[PDB]
């Protein structure tokens, strides 16, 4: 048994975290007072990891700067960390195919993102995961973490709802998928033929987003390229079932938690499942990441308070209050349910609800807060209203004598946010001809290459199974429709003739390669007499139109002769003294 | 047993000396993994079996047939070597992106039904251009057998524009068609002179558990030769090398230089070889350096071949309208090549090797894509552009090798 291994990459390749990821890593946000690579690293401590990669592209200078003071770099550590750079990830499959191309991890190591909170004890997964291996001989490759949860949950927000179906036997998962805006599921016959024992769907799963993976994770992602996000390739590895099977698995856990953070809404919920215990022994009280600041003393209700708070005259802490170090609170307050980083300065008469002040956020007297999030030195002014889910980006100062609605997202940089930030707060065969002539016209705009165009006319022609005598009438009705579909209704015999010259110009060749024997150039002829008849408008101009198949030897001027000599409204139309006149000048200047 | 030698100047396509694989032949058709008995009758079952280890792109990796054909206590008048893989789309784009692929075309097609998929053989078929068909409907009526092939007789007929032109119709037949294969097989013009170029489409270490101290034979890649001839001891290069970007910067791609230990055939090959086969160099490499096909998507070469390493190349975007000889009959969007997004992954396979990219920026006229993995092909070899539909990879077009930014560690 090789030594335990885990990758954590400290990246989310997603943007829903502007306007605060613009000037703030997301795996670097103070959930409790606490960095969330802080939680994930404690986590993998926890769980006997001894040896730790985290991968960083975005804003990859700060994350270096704060986790080379953390606790885990210590050299007393016995998680070894080793730190990645590099800016052309730009996904977690590119992240993995790295991975494999050093070579890092020897067997069975732990993928999981830098954003995770969890408390959880895999040995027993990894231990199933192993005889399974051991048993079945490299069948099975990954090993997903689910825990148990009602769909009515705060944390199943409609974002990451998956629906699973699993043989219940071996836990062999045989679908999975997500159900975001779905009234209705799906689940082809293929579940059933297998497993004729018995197979049962999950609804009430929860996606910790950890994995118990193996080397072959990461060659398959190297070979499909392709892949992007562990979704696309346990999609990718279910759907090519009969071809290296490779089955996936899970373990469903219930006695312990775990959840990432995803959004504002789930960090909401994670902050307030943390501060309620929820995550025992990740309490703020332990003290898990080491420091003089992040002491403090837990009390009744689940009140946690730092050093040196100097609480006010008056002022009431309901429950699940966390107080910052060095904060300062005014008299008559009113925080309930809310985190307070330190350094944090409060006026009088406040009322602060659900809502999340981090380091330096400093508000006058007379201030309404719920359900809202201030970042890093925001400032509030007097008598300033806030309704739920407004978020209030670094440095943003918002001045008195305003009520922010419910959707108030504002930040220094104009475009990210809902609205600037300054000192103030106001300012059959058928089928076959349509393809063919969507694909000369597709062609004819893009100045295809006449190869090119020969090839598709093949291609479409082997493909629909037509005869090549057919597909010439039907080339010729096409190209007769063609330079009549070049203009609108002029009806006239210039229009039509001035259209067929710079069409029968470059397509000569196409047309050359359409029609080659004897037998096509009377066919030729024939489409042509028909087409005269069926563009009665420029039937009469047919007797120049005609003389360019003999200009371009498209038809023979024998065959053109011989299909006049032959006899109807066709033949009276061909003696007239127009196209008398196109045979006698060919025939002429012929000899 | 084998008269080989270590003498030659001018070698020769049908020359009698080497005996081993002179044209690599291929088999298209719609067999559906059933073009296997007929390879096993044609040459044998499991007559290459020398280093197997975990697949590790089965689907995607084409696979030689080596077939003497003998004849009149006989003499092989020729031995040549049939490739068919799962899937026409990759070797089509394998196909178009030079020479010295599928030199002769067998084509088993069914001869109960003419259902799209002969359509679809025959249209790639003629894209990637001699070809030769069969009908592998044995036991049947014989009024039926003939009016298959009558059937058969109006497809080549409409097929004979680009290619359709065989005559074919419990082996006896089968040997009928290698005698008429052999009588017909033109002989292709490869170049014996020019300097060692192959591509490597596996790599292997035979150093089995608990080896010997030092009983450590490792370092044999497997692959084709693309052009001259490659002789034992010579002193071969791969052209992609060991790229790491641990320098927190540019990647840096540095060659690896080793002496051909030895080359092997499914038989044992002499110390000349000849192109046209799935031929192994082992070499003084370092096992770690090339595990179970880790030495992958690379290019052996001699003196340093003119394919220099490349990190992002501009393309000239081609792509073909519908879909090349496929026709769905609900045809709701699903046959309809879409344009080339931005930020979009995708092979570009130029010969045997296959490298991924992303469409970074195009506009009507080139595409700048960024590789995966550095790659050293050529400086303006013809290369195709193949995209996944749906958990099968197809070719969506073409374009020419202009301009990009490369790379040269030391």
């Amino acid at each position: 048994p090789p030594p335990l291994q885990a990758v954590l990459v400290a990246d989310s390749f997603d943007r829903r975290f502007f306007p605060i990821s613009k000037d703030q890593p997301r795996v670097l946000l103070p959930l409790a007072n606490v960095a969330l690579i802080d939680y994930t690293l404690e986590f993998l401590t926890a769980t006997g990891v001894q040896e730790t990669f985290v991968f960083c592209c975005w804003k990859a200078a700060q994350i270096k700067e704060h986790l080379l003071k953390s606790k885990w770099c210590r050299p007393t550590s016995l998680n070894v960390v080793r730190i990645i750079t590099s800016e052309l990830y730009r996904s977690l499959g590119d992240v993995l195919r790295d991975v494999d191309a050093k070579a890092l991890v020897r067997s069975d190591f732990l993928l999981v993102y830098g954003d995770v909170i969890s408390n959880i004890n895999i040995t027993r997964a990894l231990e199933e995961h192993r005889l399974r291996r051991k048993l079945e001989k490299n069948v099975s490759v990954m090993t997903m973490i689910f825990k148990e949860s009602s769909p009515s949950h705060p944390t199943r927000c409609h974002e990451d709802n998956v629906v699973v179906a699993v043989d219940s036997t071996t836990n062999r998962v045989l679908h999975f998928q997500k159900t975001q805006g779905l009234r209705r599921f799906a689940f082809p016959l293929s579940l059933f033929q297998g497993s004729s024992d018995g197979v049962e769907v999950r609804y009430d799963l929860l996606d910790c987003h950890i994995s118990i993976c193996s080397p072959q994770v990461a060659q398959l992602f190297t070979d499909n390229f392709d892949y992007q996000t562990r979704d696309d390739f346990v999609r990718g590895l279910l759907v090519n079932e009969e071809i290296l099977g490779n089955q996936i698995h899970m373990h469903v856990t219930a006695k312990e938690y775990g959840a990432r953070v995803s959004n504002l809404h789930m960090y909401s919920a994670v902050c307030a499942d943390v501060i309620r215990r929820w995550v025992y022994p990740l309490t703020p009280e332990a003290n898990f990441t080491d420091s003089t600041t992040q002491s403090c003393t837990h009390s009744r209700h689940n009140i946690y308070r730092g050093p040196e708070v100097s609480l006010g005259h008056g002022s009431i802490l309901e429950e699940n209050v966390l107080l910052g170090s060095g904060t300062v609170i005014g008299s008559n307050c009113f925080i309930t349910n809310s985190v307070i980083g330190p350094g944090c300065h409060i006026g009088d008469n406040v009322v602060l609800d659900q809502t999340y002040l981090w380091q330096g956020v400093r508000v006058a007297a007379g201030a309404q807060i719920h359900q809202s999030l201030l970042c890093d030195n925001a400032e509030v002014k007097e008598r300033v209203t806030l309704k739920p889910r407004s978020v209030l980006t670094s440095q943003v100062v918002v001045g008195p004598n305003i009520t922010l609605p419910e959707g108030s997202v504002i930040s220094l940089h104009p475009p990210d946010a809902e609205e600037d930030e300054d000192d103030g707060e106001f300012s059959d065969i058928k089928v076959f001809q349509n393809e063919v002539l969507g694909t000369l016209q597709r062609g004819k705009e893009e100045n295809i290459s006449c190869d090119n165009l020969v090839l598709e006319i093949n291609s479409l022609k082997y493909a629909y199974n037509i005869s090549l005598k057919e597909v010439m009438q039907v080339l010729s009705h096409v190209v007769l429709e063609f330079p009549l579909q070049q203009m609108d209704s002029p009806l006239d015999s210039s229009r039509y003739c001035a259209l067929l010259l710079p069409l029968l110009k470059a397509w000569s060749p196409v047309f050359r390669n359409y029609i080659k024997r004897a037998a096509d150039h009377l066919e030729a002829l024939a489409a042509i007499e028909d087409f005269f008849l069926e563009h009665e408008a420029l039937g009469i101009s047919m007797a120049k139109v005609l003389m360019a198949f003999y200009q371009l030897e498209i038809l023979a001027e024998e065959t053109i002769l011989s299909w006049f000599s032959q006899r109807d409204k066709g033949q009276q139309l061909r003696k007239n003294q127009q196209l008398q006149r196109f045979i006698q000048w060919l025939k002429e200047a012929e000899e | 047993l084998t008269t080989l030698d270590v003498t030659k100047l001018t070698p020769l396509s049908h020359e009698v000396i080497s005996r081993q694989a002179t044209i690599n032949i291929g088999t298209i058709g719609h067999v559906a993994h059933g073009k296997s008995t007929v390879v096993k009758a044609i040459s044998g079952v499991h007559t290459v079996r020398f280093k197997n280890e975990l697949e590790r792109n089965i689907t995607i990796k084409l696979g030689y047939a080596n077939a003497k054909i003998y004849k009149l206590n006989f003499k092989l008048v020729r031995h040549v070597s049939f490739v068919d893989c799962p899937g026409h789309d990759i070797l089509m784009a394998t196909m178009l992106n030079g020479a010295a692929v599928m030199d002769a075309a067998l084509l088993l097609i069914a001869g109960n039904e003419s259902c799209p998929q002969p359509q679809t053989s025959e249209h790639l078929a003629a894209i990637e251009i001699h070809i030769l068909i069969l009908q592998n409907k044995i036991d049947l009526v014989k009024e039926s057998q003939a009016k298959e092939q009558y059937e058969q007789i109006l497809a080549f007929v409409q097929g004979t524009v680009a290619e359709g032109a065989p005559i074919i119709p419990l082996k006896y037949n089968i040997e009928v068609v290698c005698e008429y294969i052999v009588k017909k097989i033109p002989v292709p013009p490869r170049d014996f002179t020019s300097e060692p170029r192959l591509i490597v489409i596996r790599s292997f270490d035979v150093n089995k558990p608990g080896c010997e101290v030092d009983d450590l034979k490792g370092g044999v890649a497997g692959g084709s030769i693309l052009k001259g001839v490659l002789k034992v001891g010579q002193e071969i290069e791969v052209r992609p090398g060991i790229v790491s970007k641990d320098s927190e910067g540019k990647l840096m791609c540095k060659p690896i230089f080793s002496k051909i230990v030895s080359l092997f055939a499914e038989h044992n090959d002499l110390q000349y070889a000849a192109p046209g086969g799935l031929i192994g160099v082992g070499t003084k490499i370092d096992p770690t350096l090339c595990r179970a096909d880790r030495m992958v998507g690379q290019v052996l070469g001699a003196v340093g071949a003119l394919p220099e390493i490349f990190t992002e190349l501009e393309i000239s975007y081609f792509l073909l309208r519908r879909l090349l000889g496929v026709r769905t009959e609900g045809d709701k969007k699903a046959a309809k090549v879409q344009k080339l997004s931005k930020n979009e992954v995708l092979m570009v396979n130029i010969g045997s090797l296959s490298t991924g990219g992303r469409v970074s920026a195009v506009k009507a006229d080139l595409g700048k894509i960024v590789l995966t993995n550095p790659v050293c092909t050529e400086v303006g070899e013809k290369i195709a552009l193949s995209r996944r539909v749906e958990k099968h990879w197809r070719l969506i077009g073409w374009g020419q090798i202009r301009r990009g930014v490369t790379i040269k560690p030391t």
